[PDB]
């Protein structure tokens, strides 16, 4: 009678409680600094905030009953402790019998794991509250939060294919737009790194949060470019030029991504590097092959930040992109370096 | 020569792509 998503969630939490298991407790108590109290405070603070926003209405999101709020929350808490135990148990330092205090005292990890659990529960129930609702409510930076998604997927194998697909989907949302907003911690991380943006080669074969993030960005973009370059023309494996152009804009024009979408710069790279190379070269009807990609939405090419104001993709291309990238584009030529494309 | 695109998307999806 339950949906297979809710049925799966029920069998994951079966026989488990709102609290840390005896095993996890042992792990907590083998730390020089026992995290258990601060973890409980975090869940409690997240729990209050969640219920407050869940209950009170907005113009976008009408409020729901406290009883459901409490039920979603208890499920997420159960999920939280089960997954946390699995994460801690499988951790290298535990295998080697090393004090895990530092790992367990990172607040952003705990907040993110708990938010991700709330997200799983909400998705399972087909909640109207759509990501990134949960992290906006809980005041969680996308740039920090997204790293917990890979952890969750690999630490809970009871997750259905659909669940994993949804978690990967919200990771892509963070990688393509959410983490590039003007208030994103990404810009701060960039700042302490002296505004040096990882090239693609640098993150393939560094290692700070900046590196890991751009690694996932480049991978995501390469997958979308490869698909695009396997649909319309369809392209020469050059497309090493389109990639190189795109990488140029990430590295040497990172501001172009601020409050924008990753596909907007990818498609402009496609267009401009089409035009100059005298191959083929394609009009913005590129969208036909693009719109068939799952992440593609009309807002992506129909509403694009310009300066308020907003405009379509072609307009953004003409007023902003061309001026910034044409010095690079024109060197591929009638009258030379290329970036390695990841496979 | 300019790389500007002379074109528009002000059309609608039904028309633009069928």
């Amino acid at each position: 009678e339950f949906t297979q998503s809710v049925s799966r969630l029920q069998s994951i939490v079966a026989g488990l409680k709102n609290a840390p298991s005896d095993q996890l407790i042992n792990i907590f108590e083998s730390c020089v600094r026992n995290p258990v109290e601060n973890i409980m405070k975090i869940l409690k603070g997240i729990g209050e905030t969640f219920c407050q926003h869940y209950t009170q209405s907005t113009d976008e999101q009408p409020g729901s009953h406290i009883d459901f709020a409490v039920n979603r929350l208890k499920l997420a808490e159960i999920l939280y402790y089960k997954i946390l135990e699995t994460v801690m148990v499988q951790e290298t330092r535990r295998l080697h019998g090393m004090d895990m205090s530092v790992l367990l005292e990172q607040d952003i990890f705990h907040r993110s794991l708990m938010a991700c659990c709330l997200e799983i529960v909400l998705f399972a129930y087909s909640s109207p509250r759509t990501f990134p609702w949960i992290i906006e409510v809980l005041n969680l930076q996308p740039f920090y939060f997204y790293k917990v998604i890979e952890v969750v997927i690999r630490s809970e194998e009871g997750l259905s294919r659909d669940m994993v697909k949804h978690l990967n989907s919200i990771e892509e949302q963070i990688l393509e737009s959410l983490a590039w907003s003007h208030d994103s911690a990404l810009w701060e991380a960039l700042q302490v790194s002296a505004n040096k943006v990882p090239t693609c080669e640098e993150v393939i074969f560094r290692t700070g949060s900046l590196a890991l993030f751009y690694r996932k960005v480049y991978h995501l973009a390469s997958v979308r470019l490869r698909d695009l370059c396997l649909k319309l023309d369809v392209s020469n494996e050059l497309r090493r030029k389109i990639w190189t152009c795109f990488e140029f804009t990430l590295v040497h024009c990172p501001d172009l991504m601020k409050d924008r979408h990753l596909d907007q710069l990818l498609l402009c790279a496609f267009y401009i590097m089409a035009k100059v190379t005298k191959e083929e070269r394609t009009f913005q009807e590129i969208m036909k092959s693009y719109r068939n990609q799952p992440q593609a939405n009309s807002h992506v090419y129909r509403s694009v930040l310009l300066k308020e104001e907003r405009g379509d993709l072609i307009k953004f291309y003409n007023t902003i992109y061309v001026g910034r990238v044409k010095s690079f584009a024109l060197k591929y030529d009638l009258a030379p370096p290329l970036s390695p494309f990841p496979h | 020569a300019s790389l500007l695109s002379f074109e528009k998307l002000d059309r609608a999806s039904a028309d633009l792509w069928p």
